Order: C-alpha cells, then sequence, then structure tokens
RNA sequence: GCUUGUGCUGUCUUCGUCCA
C-alpha cells in the first residue's frame, strides 16, 4: 500500500539533486514530492 | 584589428579602452560578464541547530550571497550534469559553521572567517570565502548573546548570475563611449545653454573636442568604448574579462555546432 | 460581582456600548482591535476620533 | 506560486532543438531561424555582424515575449549565397575577432602586470 | 530529577549505589536514611542546580 | 497605466523581502462532567469523519514540533471529541468509533514552516495550544508598492 | 456601468499570478494597475462558447 | 516521551500527557515545545 | 535588521564594512568622509551604509528562549 | 504528579532560590504595589523600610 | 498478503481594497 509515502526522500539526480522532501502521491511511476527548500510540490521519477 | 588599451589595473577592478569593435560586441561582453560567466557560491543550507534571533531562511539567504573563491570553477563540473548519486566532490564543495557565544555577559559576531572547508575537488583552489587580507574579518554573518548557538552545514555549487544573482562575478560594469557626442546618438535637454550646464564625462580629456566649422559626419560610428569592470573578489578582474571573452566564444561555437550537424 | 465584570467585559471585546440584552440601539463601534500592522499605525489608531 | 524556474532560461529540454530553421518563401532567398534558450546577447552580437555583409540584404531579429527566453531570426542573402553559409561565416568572423581581443588583451595584462 | 519527591526520602532509603569516596576507589554505601538541611544549598550537577537534600 | 519595472537581480540580493507570521489557536471545551475534548493523533480506526489531509506530521501529543515544513491542508492540531458507541461493540475487535474528528488544518492556500508551539492552560484549566507558523515573501509581478 | 465591461477574450496561459491585458482595453472596462482585479467566467457548451466568440469577442 | 521548553527559565524537561502543564522547577504556566529532529534543509536563495 | 551582504542596485559587497565605519564615526569623521574611505564610490553603495538602521541590537537584548 | 505537589515542590525551589531575574522582578514589582498600599495608607513607617529593601534589592546593569 | 484514509456552521460587527 504504497509503503514510501509520507516518507522523507532525497533528490539523486536532475534539477534538484540532493534536495530533501517528502512523498505525497504515490501512483506509481511518478512521485508527488513537496520540497522543503522552497514552498512547492514537483513530480519525480521513482528512479530518481 | 581589435585593439585593448589598458589604463588601471588591480586585483579587483581593471579600466581599460576598446577600439576597433562594433557596439554590439562589447556590449555582448558586458552582458556577459555580468550574468554568463560561472561562478561558485552556497546553495544548500542544512541548519542542525540555530538559536540565534535571525530567522533560518533569513542566514541562508545570507550566507547565499556570501563571495567564494572561484579560481579553478572550470574543471568543476555542473550539479545536473554530473552522474553520481547524491553530491561527490567533483560538483560540490561543503562548508561548516560553528559559533557559540560562551559566558554571561557580552555579545558574539559571526564572521564568513569562521566558514571551515570541508571537503572538495581535490587540488583544485576553489571554495574558501573571499577574505580582503589575512587579517580581514569578512563579511558579518550573525550575532550572539549567551546561551546561543549557530550550527550549519552549507554545500556551495557552481552556477550562473542568470539563475541567481549570487553567482554573478561582477558588481558594476561602468560603460561609456563618445564622451563629446559627435556621433549626436543623445540629445541634452537644457534651460538656457546645453554645453554649460552638462558635466563634462571622466574621459572627455582622451578624445579632441569638435572643431566650432566642424560639420556633422554621418559617415562615422563608434569606435572606442570606455569600460570599467568591477568584481566582488571571487574572480580577479582579468580573470573575468577572459572568461566573458571564452564564454562568448563558446556560445557562438554552439551555434556554429548546431548549424553544421543541422544538415 | 459577575454583573459589572461581564459588562465591562462584554462592551469592551465586542464595541457596543451598553448592556447586553439592549445590543440594538447601543453605540457601536466604539471599541475596536488595535491596528499593529506598522509603529505609525498604531500611533494613527491610538488617537482616532 | 506560478513562478517557473530560473534554469528554465537556458537550461534547453531534450525534446527542444537549439536552433529550428525554416525557409519564408514570401520573398527569394529567405530563411527564419528560431534560437531557444537565448536573448539580446547572441542575438545583437549576431545581427551586427551580418549587417556589415555585402551580401546580406535583410537581416532582423526580436524578442516576442520577456517573460521567454528564446528569439527569432530573419536572414535574406543574394541570389548566389544560401543564407546558412553567411550564418556560419558570421558566427566564424565573431569567433576569430574575440580570439585576437583575448589574445591582445592578455599581452597588455602582462605588459602593465 | 526526583529528588524533591515527598516519597523519594523512602524510595532512596536502603539502596545501593556507587560513591566517591575522595580521601579515588569508588565504594558502595547503605542508605540509613536522608536529611534535609537547610543553608547547605549545594550545585548539584550545574550551577543553577541547588539542592537541599542529603543522604546519610 | 500604474504599472511599475523591478530590477530581479535587486529582489535576489534582498530587496523588499519580507517575513510572515500566522498563528492557530485551539483549546479543549469541556460540554459536561466528563466530555472532553483531547488532543492527540487520531487513528483510523478509533475516529470517524477525518480531514483528507495528513496527520503523518503530528507528534504523540497530537501538536506539530517547530522546525517542520507544512503544506496546504496538513493537519497541525490533532483534537478529537467522544461519541457515545454504537452498537459495533456486537463484533468489532475494539476497533470500533467512539471519538469524532475535531482537527485543525492548515490554510488551503498557505504553507511555511512551523516556527513556535506554546502550549499551557486557559482560565478554565483546560489545555490550550497556539502555534505560529513563518514563510518569506518575495516580491513578484502583481504585489503593490507606493511612494 | 455599460456593456463593455463585460467582453470576451481569447486565453493564453502564462507564468506569474497575474490576469494580463493588451492596455488599449483598459479604456472600456476602466482598469489600471494599480491593483484592480477583474473577474473571469468560463463558457460550458459549444453554444455558449460560440454566443461568446461571436456576440461579445 | 517529547521535550518542552519553560517559558520563563527556560529549562527542559518532559511530560507524559497526564501531568499538569507546568515548569518543574519555577511553575510557569507557558511552556513551549522543543524542535524536530528532522533535517532541515533551505536553498539560500 | 542587520547590514546587508550586498548592494541592492550593482551588487558590491558592503556587509564587511559595518564595523570599520562605525568605527571612523567614532573618531569624530564626518558621514561623506567614512564613506568615502571606505571606498563607496557610487550613491547606490553609500545609500546603503548610510541609511542601515540596526535592529538587531534591539532583538538582542531579550532573554534567549533556551539553554 | 498532582497540582497541590507541584505548588509544595515550587514553593521549596523558591525557598532554595538564591536568585532569578524573572523572580526578582516579580519581587520588586510587589514590593512596588505594597509600598503604594501603605502610602494610600498614610504609614509612614512601613514605607521607609519597604524604600530601604527596594533601595537594596535594586541597582541592575 | 496487510491494505488507506472525504468533511463544515451560522448571525452580527468592525476595518480595509478598487471604481465612484
Ligand atoms: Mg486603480
Ligand atoms: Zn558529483
Ligand atoms: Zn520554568
Ligand atoms: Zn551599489
Amino acid at each position: 500500500r504504497d509503503p514510501t509515502l509520507n516518507k522523507t526522500v532525497k533528490i539523486r539526480q536532475g534539477g534538484y539533486k540532493g534536495k530533501i522532501g517528502i512523498v505525497k502521491e504515490a501512483n506509481g511511476d511518478r512521485f508527488r514530492v513537496e520540497l522543503h527548500n522552497p514552498n512547492k510540490t514537483i513530480p519525480i521519477p521513482c528512479s530518481f | 584589428e581589435p585593439k585593448v588599451n589598458i589604463i588601471n589595473a588591480q586585483d579587483d577592478e581593471v579600466e581599460l579602452m576598446l577600439s576597433d569593435v562594433n557596439l554590439s560586441l562589447a556590449n555582448s561582453l558586458r552582458r556577459t560578464m555580468l550574468a554568463e560567466v560561472p561562478t561558485l557560491a552556497i546553495d544548500l543550507v542544512e541548519i542542525k541547530m540555530n538559536t540565534s534571533v535571525l530567522a533560518d531562511e533569513f542566514i541562508s539567504h545570507r550566507l547565499g550571497l556570501i563571495p567564494l573563491v572561484s579560481e579553478d570553477v572550470e574543471e568543476m563540473k555542473y550539479s545536473r550534469d554530473c552522474t553520481c548519486e547524491d553530491y561527490c566532490d567533483e560538483c560540490s564543495v561543503v562548508l561548516e559553521l560553528s559559533a557559540r557565544h560562551e559566558g554571561e555577559e557580552g555579545t558574539t559576531d559571526v564572521y564568513s572567517s569562521s566558514l571551515i572547508k570541508v571537503s572538495g575537488p581535490g587540488n583544485l583552489n576553489v571554495g574558501e570565502p573571499v577574505r580582503r587580507d589575512d587579517y580581514d574579518q569578512g563579511i558579518l554573518l550573525c550575532k550572539l548573546r549567551n546561551h546561543q548557538e549557530l550550527n550549519i552545514r552549507c554545500i556551495a555549487k557552481k552556477g550562473i548570475a542568470k539563475e541567481h544573482a549570487k553567482w554573478s562575478p561582477c558588481s558594476a560594469i561602468a560603460f561609456e563611449y563618445d564622451p563629446h557626442n559627435k556621433l549626436k546618438h543623445t540629445d541634452f535637454w537644457f534651460e538656457v545653454d546645453a554645453k554649460k550646464e552638462w558635466p563634462d564625462s571622466k574621459y572627455a580629456t582622451w578624445e579632441e573636442p569638435p572643431k566650432p566649422g566642424e560639420v556633422f559626419d554621418y559617415k562615422a560610428k563608434p569606435n572606442r568604448f570606455y569600460m570599467t569592470v568591477e568584481t566582488t573578489g571571487s574572480l580577479k578582474a582579468n580573470q573575468v574579462f577572459s572568461r566573458g571573452i571564452k564564454t562568448l566564444q563558446e556560445k557562438l561555437a554552439n551555434v556554429l555546432f548546431e548549424l553544421e550537424n543541422s544538415r | 460581582s459577575t454583573t459589572i465584570t461581564s459588562g465591562l467585559k462584554y462592551s469592551l471585546a465586542t464595541g457596543n456600548w451598553g448592556e447586553q440584552k439592549k445590543a440594538m440601539s447601543s453605540r457601536a463601534g466604539v471599541s475596536q482591535v488595535l491596528n499593529r500592522y506598522t509603529y505609525s499605525s498604531t500611533l494613527s489608531h491610538l488617537r482616532r476620533t | 506560486m506560478n513562478a517557473p524556474d530560473r534554469f528554465e532560461l537556458f537550461i534547453l529540454p531534450d525534446d527542444v532543438p537549439k536552433l529550428k530553421i525554416t525557409p519564408d518563401s514570401r520573398v527569394p532567398n529567405c530563411i527564419i531561424i528560431k534560437f531557444e534558450r537565448e536573448d539580446h546577447t547572441l542575438a545583437n552580437l549576431l545581427r551586427e555582424e551580418l549587417a556589415l555583409y555585402p551580401d546580406v540584404t535583410f537581416v532582423a531579429y526580436k524578442v516576442e515575449h520577456p517573460l521567454f527566453a528564446n528569439f527569432v531570426m530573419r536572414l535574406q542573402t543574394e541570389e548566389g549565397t544560401r543564407p546558412k553559409q553567411a550564418l556560419e561565416r558570421a558566427c566564424a568572423s565573431i569567433i576569430n575577432k574575440l580570439k585576437t581581443l583575448d589574445h591582445k588583451f592578455n599581452e597588455e595584462w602582462n605588459i602593465k602586470n | 530529577k526526583y529528588w524533591y519527591y515527598p516519597e523519594f526520602d523512602d524510595v532512596v532509603k536502603g539502596m545501593y549505589l556507587r560513591l566517591n569516596t575522595g580521601s579515588s576507589p569508588y565504594k558502595v554505601v547503605e542508605v540509613l536514611g536522608s536529611q534535609r538541611i537547610k543553608g547547605s544549598a549545594y550545585g548539584l550537577n550545574s550551577k543553577e542546580n541547588n539542592c537541599d537534600m542529603y543522604l546519610k | 497605466e500604474d504599472s511599475m519595472i523591478m530590477n530581479q537581480s535587486s529582489i535576489d540580493r534582498g530587496l523588499f523581502r519580507s517575513l510572515f507570521f500566522r498563528s492557530y489557536m485551539d483549546q479543549e471545551k469541556r460540554f459536561g462532567i466528563s466530555i472532553v475534548e483531547e488532543f492527540e493523533k487520531p487513528t483510523r480506526a478509533t475516529t470517524l469523519r477525518l480531514k483528507h489531509g495528513t496527520y503523518e506530521k503530528l507528534d504523540e501529543d497530537g501538536l506539530i514540533a517547530p522546525g517542520v515544513r507544512v503544506s496546504g491542508d496538513d493537519i497541525i492540531i490533532g483534537k478529537t471529541t467522544p461519541i457515545p458507541p454504537d452498537t459495533e461493540e456486537l463484533g468489532q475487535r475494539t476497533k470500533y468509533h467512539t471519538k469524532r474528528d475535531a482537527s485543525t488544518p492548515l490554510r488551503s492556500t498557505e504553507n511555511g514552516i512551523v516556527d513556535q508551539v506554546l502550549l499551557t492552560t486557559n482560565q478554565e484549566g483546560l489545555k490550550f495550544v497556539k502555534v505560529r507558523m513563518r514563510t518569506t515573501k518575495v516580491p513578484q509581478i502583481g504585489d503593490k508598492f507606493a511612494s | 456601468l455599460h456593456k463593455m465591461s463585460m467582453m470576451a477574450h481569447r486565453v493564453k496561459v502564462m507564468p506569474y499570478s497575474t490576469f494580463r491585458l493588451n492596455l488599449s482595453v483598459t479604456s472600456p472596462y476602466n482598469a489600471d494597475f494599480d491593483g484592480d482585479e477583474m473577474n473571469l467566467h468560463v463558457p460550458q457548451s459549444e453554444e455558449t462558447r460560440a454566443e461568446l466568440s461571436q456576440l461579445c469577442a | 516521551g517529547v521535550k518542552y521548553t519553560c517559558g520563563a527559565c527556560a529549562h527542559n524537561f518532559s511530560l507524559n500527557k497526564s501531568d499538569p502543564v507546568r515548569c518543574k522547577e519555577c511553575g510557569h504556566r507557558v511552556i513551549y515545545k522543543a524542535r524536530t529532529k528532522r533535517m532541515i534543509q533551505f536553498d539560500a536563495r | 535588521m542587520i547590514i546587508p551582504v550586498r548592494c541592492f542596485s550593482c551588487g558590491k559587497v558592503v556587509g564587511d564594512k559595518w564595523d570599520a565605519y562605525l568605527r571612523l564615526l567614532e573618531e569624530g569623521k564626518q558621514e561623506g568622509d567614512a564613506l568615502d574611505e571606505l571606498k563607496l564610490k557610487r550613491y547606490c553603495c553609500r545609500r546603503m551604509v548610510l541609511t542601515h538602521v540596526d535592529l538587531i541590537e534591539k532583538f538582542l537584548r531579550y532573554n534567549p528562549l533556551e539553554k | 504528579l498532582s497540582n497541590d505537589e507541584v505548588n509544595s515542590i515550587v514553593k521549596m525551589k523558591q525557598s532554595l532560590s538564591s536568585n532569578t531575574g524573572f523572580n526578582t522582578v516579580l519581587k520588586k514589582a510587589q514590593l512596588q504595589e505594597e509600598l503604594e498600599e501603605a502610602r494610600d495608607a498614610h504609614d509612614h513607617e512601613r514605607v521607609a523600610r519597604i524604600e530601604a529593601e527596594l533601595k537594596s534589592i535594586g541597582a541592575e546593569s
């Protein structure tokens, strides 16, 4: 049941490398992660 | 055909005169130096403890604006172009700050000299905060009283001033041409007499004033440009000029490659 | 002791200058929330008629 | 909230070509070039370099909107010359000018050091 | 954390704890009781940790 | 038409940047001799009609902690009110709803960092909390300025 | 005040959080950019879309 | 289980959701929660 | 609140000159002469040091919330 | 702990309390209130003692 | 195989914003 929901995550690739966030939506292969650094939420692939 | 003549030279500013170039080339060079020369600046702040009276993001914004030595930033890679998971030593520089006030009286000032470089690229002269001298304390970051502590870990990345003004190596580029207005590129507002109501340019002695009987020359173009490049200390003035030229060359070469590969 | 206490507190809290059961026909807006947006605004509010 | 990311001014998406060329059939030997993630810095340089070539009869550019980082350039040469060759010649000539400028500045700086 | 409890007097009674002899070999002592001593406030852990409880 | 052009680099360097604070209040009400509200992290099992936000940022006592980034509709105060139980005691293994959610969500259009959480008692001796949220507002197209 | 205060425009999606107008239409709306706000209503049918594009444009 | 700080003497302690809301050593009625242990990161912009 | 790191208009670093400015004013130098001695030529930079109000000295007078 | 136990512990520590800035300010305020009460009662003897105590406690830095 | 969580008053009052 999407075990990574509401868990702290870090981005390793792309334009947001090394930013801490929290996973909000876990439909599939496209995770919505809110960023702690600015006040916004972005989509991101699971591999990232 | 182009010529360069240097008037004053310093570590932080150079005053030079360009000649036999188009106005567009000089302006593009000025724009490139202002907003397209890569430098190194703090881009992530991890705040492990902050009991000072300043907000966390207040101090983060202040830290991002501190200039860091960016001499060997060419060897460094962009964060988005590094295949390493997380940040490695080849795409980031880690600085750490730890400040505390001891005793129950007095106030402690936190300066940028307290930023200590922990990790970075091997043997590359990058990351150290810029200091005017060996005894210069640097930029004032915060103030602390008894039992207030600041403990942070900052990560510096490579970028350009287009993305954020903290990566700009230059402060203000004075730019000027045609002190005596022989080209009539500007029309002078006046009340009584336009000649005695307008201050002379600081380079007015470098060009012969027009003769009283001289007619207007419609075949003339701006030919000599006077420009002063001031830096924040992250890069020397000559380094800023040379790297602006190199960046412009790289941009044009990329356009040329795109054209040649289009067919 | 509740009479005076509740009457004063109600009139100062709501701004209706009168008894609680005679809210209609009473002069309203006498008491207002202090404006603390900036120092000048507070000073202006404290000297208003 | 609706503010775009600042890196979109210069970072090119994979699906977006850096340089798209389409002919302009209203007049002979004319092309329209669309530069992506560029601004006045490259555009003005190219325009004023090309304006001096005797075989280039029309060159212009415009930035449609300041909030989008791209510009479109119109070029139109004589009958003998293909416009893309003129654009390549302009790029190479400006590169040589910048190279000699850098060399002369280095010489002067070493002299006055 | 617990010396000011009213029941702490009976709680500490009979307990065995490590003691600094001072005169240092740590040894064990048996609590025969406690006695509050006014005017003998002492730093317990820090400067602010004033304590009047004493252990016999 | 009364617009103005602002320098983006000056905005980047801190011109006209400001700080925004908003506080939320909540308290435990007393409805009777033993009907009280409780500050707690409600569970999907023992409570009914929960808010659509997320409760994962609440601590054990039902209050968020300072330093935590919050977004719109997140729950910053967890409160439940008792409800007379139904006949679910028939065959439910203690998993029957006895409490109703009365949590306080963050405003939908606002987000920021939890700055300071205050816990105390009101005049009546019940619990009483105040949560202050902090964010930074940078000038952008549409902000109003004046000389 | 008058029927030129409601007119139908064509949408163009843009960044940032303000409605944007060509400045020639600020006269019929009696609007300037010192803080004014304006209302936008979306038609929800083909018939209504045709009415807006053919009458109120 | 969760730390707290007094509003006057700045004394750290903890509560068990059943103690009266009060500082143990000075009896102040106003206490504050302590900062979270999670990582806090900012973009320095 | 505290002296800005960079001048808003151009970007010169003025955050390291507050203490020197106060020291110069202490010795009796005039404000214009003090600003000139720090090599602040452009008036955009001069307004940053000239019109700065130091409020952190008032925030620091409140007893720290932790210990 | 109960409310009464908390009050007892607070009073015990107050007896142990050598000095605390918040408590010193509270004591000085209470002394000022007592002094105005004595002044309104025209008690010229108590007011002298309260003034002496206030002078001894004061002189902050 | 352990499976995901949908809902908000109302009435006064005041203070503001843009036109007028
Ligand atoms: Mg208006
Ligand atoms: Zn790397
Ligand atoms: Zn306390
Ligand atoms: Zn300046």
